């Protein structure tokens, strides 16, 4: 059997790069 | 004066919640996909194992 | 030989529910 | 009257850290369950690869 | 007087800022970590059973 | 085939102990 996990992967990356949206601008 | 400088006490307080319930939310999301990918990987592994 | 990681899911899931607790409340 | 409104914000800076620190110990418990998680995967994943 | 407890609040928001910033990126090292570690798993995995 | 995600967890754990200089001190 095969495993599909590429959504939560996709997913996983695209958090891993949108956070640099919450962060607080000190400036 | 002071008024001004109290709000720009309290827009940064409204600006650090709101940043950080934006991030908390994405790390929920986060921790959802990996608890659904680890699974999804038990379950293979353990029927390729049988 | 199976692999046994529930506990780590279970958790994973409990945490992703239980993180809304530490969220600030605006109102 | 400016010493209310300055109390008013201390409070909300006490809550902000007081929701991260929370949040923080509960990532950190969730890091380490992945890391567990994974660790197992790889050793079994292995094993039978053996 | 006012001035050193506004000074005193800010400071703390410099602090809670920067302290969740420094979280943030370190999340964001995990999240690739563990996006990693989750697809070199999905590819041997499906490599054994090939 | 065998899998090496070693780097990966031991990146995990590390963070996992060091978001505790992450920490905002109440006092």
């Amino acid at each position: 059997s095969v495993v599909n996990i590429q959504k939560e992967i996709d997913r996983l990356n695209e958090v891993a790069k949108n956070l640099n949206e919450s962060l607080i601008d000190l400036q | 004066g002071i008024g001004v400088t109290q709000n720009v006490l309290y827009e940064n307080q409204k600006l650090i919640a709101n940043q950080f319930n934006s991030a908390i939310g994405k790390i929920q999301d986060s921790l959802s996909s990996t608890a659904s990918a680890l699974g999804k990987l038990q379950d293979v592994v353990n029927q390729n194992a049988q």
